[PDB]
């Protein structure tokens, strides 16, 4: 289901660029109309929610892994220290 | 691609346990097994954690990026429709 959104990775770019080309021409109507632009908007616009969701998720997860890694980071150090006194 | 709770639980476990051992009357007194077999698992787990961590970050960015564009789209399209409707109004 995550794929439902990562797929649109290109439509977004596409719609972006074309709309962008417009905002620097003031041809307004043309782009505003045109079924294709409508079409891409009609499929991108609705991803806001899903996309909003996924952001929080991976936002969290990334936060967690970093905290866990930090913990592991420390234990390792401790381990190694305790180990050093095992060398000699 | 995703760390399990079992793996995650072996970390605070190992970490904590390392302290119960921080100052004990020998090193071998710890290098008996439970510590060494635990360490082994935990250490191996570094690679998955990173692999898993990296994947989360990557995605997030791909998603930050996508979002950004989406905004800009739903930002231009308005600025354009706005003027367009104003023109009509100014008549």
């Amino acid at each position: 289901k995550e794929a439902i959104v990562f797929s649109q990775k290109t439509t977004i770019d596409q719609l972006h660029n074309s709309l962008n080309a417009a905002s620097k021409t003031g041809n307004s109507n043309e782009v505003l109309q045109d079924p294709h632009i409508g079409d891409m908007y009609g499929s991108v616009t609705p991803l806001r929610p899903q996309v909003t969701r996924m952001l929080g998720k991976y936002a969290k997860e990334k936060e967690d892994m970093l905290s866990l890694r930090q913990v592991l980071a420390n234990a390792e150090r401790s381990y190694n220290q305790l180990m050093d006194r095992a060398a000699n | 691609v995703d760390l399990s709770d079992e793996e995650k639980d072996s970390i605070y476990m190992f970490a904590s346990l390392v302290e119960k051992m921080k100052s004990r009357p020998l090193n071998e007194i710890l290098e008996d097994s439970k510590l060494q077999n635990l360490a082994q698992r935990v250490f191996a787990s570094k690679a998955r954690l990173n692999y898993a961590l990296n994947d989360k970050a990557q995605k997030y960015n791909t998603l930050i990026e996508m979002n950004g564009k989406i905004s800009e789209i739903m930002n231009i399209y308005d600025r354009l429709l706005e003027q367009q409707l104003q023109s009509i109004n100014l008549s």
